């Protein structure tokens, strides 16, 4: 049919997996996928038991995407020794400044992420499961419904798949503009008709999830991951990259390089590679002065030579590149930053709602040189002062990225506070 | 003039999404959608008839309006231009748009159109940073270039 | 249990009858057949006399689905003015090119079909009856058998069925490569364990049949129809469609089109309709150049407006919609429809044993670019000599929609002589 | 001297008794010979014969007039492949290329091992999904060599 216009990132592979098809701007359908075959490790899962799945995604070493880096494998453990009934929900909110990796596979290679749904959702006995996307992704949404009708009509989904006596249907919700609905408890709080208000942790969802039940909430990427393991068998699949840090990951480039866009390269590649030898240098061949890793991290140019991995001392995060030149002002970029957090805190915890708050406020007072001694030392404090009592990630972070570039980039906040 | 009763074409489509999830409840943010795609906006209205529909209080669904910023229940408006004011469109040039729909639209974040036809609405990153600065209208998504080529754009939207 | 793969067809209904959960690509067992109603027609059917049976069906207007429209209640009073005993055969032989309605019914929802198989036994008071099967549905085949064993146990099938004093059992039968065995006539032969080879007709099936006895041949689609007869009556059944040509009907669409499937529409739907409202249009948005109407007839696209009903101008045959686009040779699409016939001729007849080779092998030679000015002499004559002497259906249509291509696309036919 | 393995007498017997008359069964028993030796042996016709109690004559002209059975190639596997109008317009040719470029041989053929043959065949009854081909009792529509390279990796 016809979808909402999508700006045509740039997307680029060295592996040639995620981004098959999805290197290309356009919506693959199911004939097309059907014929790279598409749908042959689902049939193959359904002439494996469950827990064989569990197995062999356990050992392909599979990580999540969706920034915390939880094992895949173990998570969907953990839910399957909880009774049924189970439910798997596939994580689409994808809201944090810089991340468009998830959309391009959703876009342009719908049937990739429902296979993965299908085999996942086997995987763990659950007979229902969801898409949750973001409202802001109108096309992603029309498109993954209509992917799915096609999936139904070659029989992947529906009662009795493939003979195999499994039954699925996958439900597709859409978010209405709340960055927290990304928190996976806050998303179960959405789908069941609510606010998204993060819950306490633990009970982890796979515990007690979507109308209390076990719940096994994964990222988009991570379920495109599921076709590989299975039609490699996990062995070969381990095999890819670098065996700490094995498989394809996506990489989301943006800001003042020359070619922004989205990367499929393994995770021993460095920052610096992802600018230079990917994504073709800076604009105007300026010096690197910072990298955002999405609103979470801020590494100076000292810190490009490390690798793109989940390690203690690699980038860490969702994989997010956003980067900035040495004429860029590094507090007005802080202040984005806090307006950001302001802008998204739930307002739950004290801490959280009043600092996110505070911190934007007075940041802005800085930038703009009205800001008196007072607000300076407030700002300090308020910066550090977000976490405490905090019930999710939010709160631990919404100080992170603008206390490193007070520490990594001095003389900048120095004369701002000069003024 | 009579208590609030919604058009047969709004019903039927909010009663499919209503069916569409295993309860009812779920349906709410596709049926608020729904509402502001037809109306242009939440009308303050439209929630106690839709609150019986999903079988919830009242309150509940206000809060929920309350709770969700793509949901407006205060300005109508025919087309939403949603322009991202986070990191990377700030970078790349959010400043140069919101002043090119100022030159031709005459309007500035959070107002509308004398006409009712154009709304520009400040957004978070909307998951499309490499072609920053980026806008919505409605549901379809554009990387910024120049005040011509945003102007072609907007012809586009009558 | 498990059952051999199947594609999945995709099927799709405007009107919610014989598709109604055979539009879903998987087998729906006695117990889901049942939440909906199943078999409360044949409950309904054992409470009336064969007699109302028959006239309710003959009421409805149904007619034979199996390609010739016989009317189907005329066809069972013929047999019950003959003594008994009596046989109910069921046709699953669908071998003719582009047609794959009936495999969705017995495939999906076989408990429709088995329905209808026990009302219609009643009405003629067969106490025997068969299914017949083609040899290359092996899932069909063994879908049916379980599901005539859930039928047993239901209650459905056996001695004194319901407390009624009607006594049925079914057996399937399994054909083994031959489209001759879909004429009922070769169908009886093959059930009496012989070569395929009609007999000639008159007698009809229903005078003498399996054994000599009083058979009634419906097929598959056909007998789909009638658990909704009883259920709804034949008044509620008239209502269907266009009151001239009433009823469900199945169109299993194949080639260029972008939506290929098994349709169950009114039969006052055009074939325009099928093709571009229902079917998604063609492949590439390019030009319908002809029709298929299976191996039977070759419409062109200036005959897209018809109906496709039993009309004189209408579509007919068995709804078989197979589209070509601009860019198909149409000479090439003939010699398969003649590799067909060559390929199932039973040769009993001589014009047609010789004509339906001749027809064939000077058709390769033209497409080759091989054949001689005496060939292409001989190939007009023998596609006109096919049907001389002919004592079934095949020999008389052997040549026909080769024919009628001959007289349609005379530019790309000509472009081949020279 | 060829007598029948008794469990596949057995499974005879079954078709003979399950029919009211004995020669009804003769195609039922044609398809479970022919499952069970990959063809039909010229040897087992008479033994059929007498269990139908139908004279050899009939049993010989039954199997030459029904094009599913084979007398001459044995094969673990028979790949059939419609070669009617509907697969033939929508790709039955890329289909035999592919046969060939995977199992190195062509229709009629069957490869050394005796593991696969491919039959051609008339219409299967599944034109919306042409190209169409059965492994066996299984039916699929080929959509790329790849994916037919998959499939049959499934028969060992
Ligand atoms: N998003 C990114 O993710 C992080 C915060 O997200 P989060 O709060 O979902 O992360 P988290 O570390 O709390 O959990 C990550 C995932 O692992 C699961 N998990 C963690 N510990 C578990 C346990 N003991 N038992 C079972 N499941 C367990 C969680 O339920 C979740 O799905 C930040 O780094 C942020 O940038
Ligand atoms: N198949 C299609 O059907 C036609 C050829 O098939 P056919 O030879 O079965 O067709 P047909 O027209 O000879 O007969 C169709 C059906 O009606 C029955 N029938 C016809 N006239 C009858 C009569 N006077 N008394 C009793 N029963 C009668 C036949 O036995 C058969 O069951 C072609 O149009 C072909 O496309
Ligand atoms: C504030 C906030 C926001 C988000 C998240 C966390 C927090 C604290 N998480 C992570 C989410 O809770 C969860 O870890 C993942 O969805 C689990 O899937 P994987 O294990 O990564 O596959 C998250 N995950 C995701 O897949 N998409 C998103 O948009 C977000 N957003
Ligand atoms: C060569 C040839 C081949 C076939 C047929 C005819 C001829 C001449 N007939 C039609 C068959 O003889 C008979 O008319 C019907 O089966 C009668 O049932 P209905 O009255 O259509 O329900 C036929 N019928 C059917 O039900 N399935 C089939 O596969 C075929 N094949
Ligand atoms: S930490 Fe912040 S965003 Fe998270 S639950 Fe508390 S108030 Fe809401
Ligand atoms: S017309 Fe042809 S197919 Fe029919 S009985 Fe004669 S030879 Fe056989
Ligand atoms: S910062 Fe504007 S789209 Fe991401
Ligand atoms: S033409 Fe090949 S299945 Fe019908
Ligand atoms: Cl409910
Ligand atoms: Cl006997
Ligand atoms: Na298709
Ligand atoms: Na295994
Ligand atoms: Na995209
Ligand atoms: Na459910
Ligand atoms: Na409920
Ligand atoms: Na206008
Ligand atoms: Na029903
Ligand atoms: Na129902
Ligand atoms: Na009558
Ligand atoms: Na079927
Ligand atoms: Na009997
Ligand atoms: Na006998
Ligand atoms: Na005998
Ligand atoms: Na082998």
């Amino acid at each position: 049919r016809s979808y909402p216009a999508i700006p045509r990132i740039y997307a680029e592979t060295t592996l040639n997996m995620l981004l098959k098809r999805a290197k290309k701007p356009r919506v693959h359908s199911i004939d097309e996928y059907l014929k790279d075959g598409g749908y042959q490790a689902l049939e193959k899962a359904l002439n494996m038991s469950p827990e064989e799945i569990i197995d062999w995604v356990d050992k392909s070493t599979l990580r999540g995407r969706g920034g915390a880096g939880f094992p895949t494998g173990k998570k969907w453990k953990f839910a399957v020794q909880n009774p049924g009934p189970r439910y798997f929900i596939c994580n689409a909110d994808e809201s944090e400044p810089g991340t468009f990796k998830d959309r391009i596979i959703i876009e342009r290679d719908p049937h990739l992420l429902i296979e993965g749904i299908i085999i996942s959702s086997y995987a763990i006995g659950a007979n229902e499961a969801y898409i949750y996307i973001r409202g802001e992704y109108p096309a992603g949404y029309y498109i993954l419904r209509d992917a799915i009708e096609e999936a139904k009509k070659k029989g992947f989904l529906g009662k009795n798949i493939l003979g195999s006596g499994f039954d699925l249907e996958i439900y597709v919700a859409r978010g209405a503009g709340a960055y927290i609905c990304g928190e996976e408890t806050a998303l179960i709080e959405s789908l069941e008709g609510k606010r998204g208000h993060p819950r306490l942790k633990p009970p982890y969802p796979v515990q007690k999830g979507l109308w209390g039940k076990p719940t096994v909430v994964n990222n988009v990427e991570t379920i495109a991951n599921v076709r590989f393991i299975i039609s490699m068998g996990w062995e070969e699949y381990r095999y890819i990259g670098p065996s700490d840090y094995a498989g394809p990951k996506l990489f989301p480039v943006s800001g003042k390089v020359k070619k922004p866009g989205v990367y499929e390269l393994p995770m021993n590649t460095t920052l610096r590679e992802v600018i230079f030898k990917y994504a073709g240098g800076t604009l105007g061949n300026k010096k690197v002065k910072a990298v955002f890793s999405g609103a979470l991290d801020c590494f100076s140019s000292e810190e490009l030579d490390i690798p793109m991995d989940y390690s203690p001392l690699g980038f860490g995060g969702t994989g997010t590149v956003i980067v900035l030149t040495e004429e860029d002002d590094i507090v007005e970029a802080a202040l984005k930053i806090a307006e950001f957090y302001e802008h998204e805190t739930c307002g739950q915890c004290t801490p959280c709602r009043v600092g996110c708050y505070e911190q934007a406020n007075l940041l802005e007072k800085i930038y703009k040189g009205e800001a008196t001694e007072q607000d300076w030392e407030g700002f300090d404090f308020v910066n550090r002062n977000i976490q405490p009592t905090s019930i999710c990630g939010l709160g631990a972070v919404a100080g992170r990225l603008i206390r490193q570039t007070l520490e990594k980039f001095p003389e900048e906040w120095e004369k701002y506070r000069k003024k | 003039k009579t208590e609030f009763e919604f058009p047969e074409e709004l019903k039927t489509k909010l009663q499919e999404h209503i069916n569409y999830f295993p309860k009812k409840r779920q349906a709410i943010l596709l049926c608020l959608h729904e509402i502001q795609n037809y109306y242009g906006y939440i009308p303050p209205e439209s929630l106690k008839p839709l609150a019986d529909m999903l079988e919830l209080p009242l309150n509940h669904v206000e809060g929920v309006v309350a709770f969700y910023d793509m949901f407006d229940r205060e300005d109508k408006a025919k087309y939403r231009i949603r322009v991202c004011v986070s990191i990377v469109c700030h970078l790349m040039g959010t400043n140069k748009l919101l002043k090119a729909l100022e030159n031709i639209l005459g309007i500035k974040p959070g107002e509308v159109t004398p006409d009712g036809k154009f709304k520009i609405v400040p957004v978070q990153c909307l998951g499309a940073c490499s072609e920053a600065p980026v806008f919505m209208v409605n549901d379809d998504e554009y990387k910024f270039e120049s005040e011509v080529q945003l102007n072609e754009i907007l012809s586009r939207y009558t």
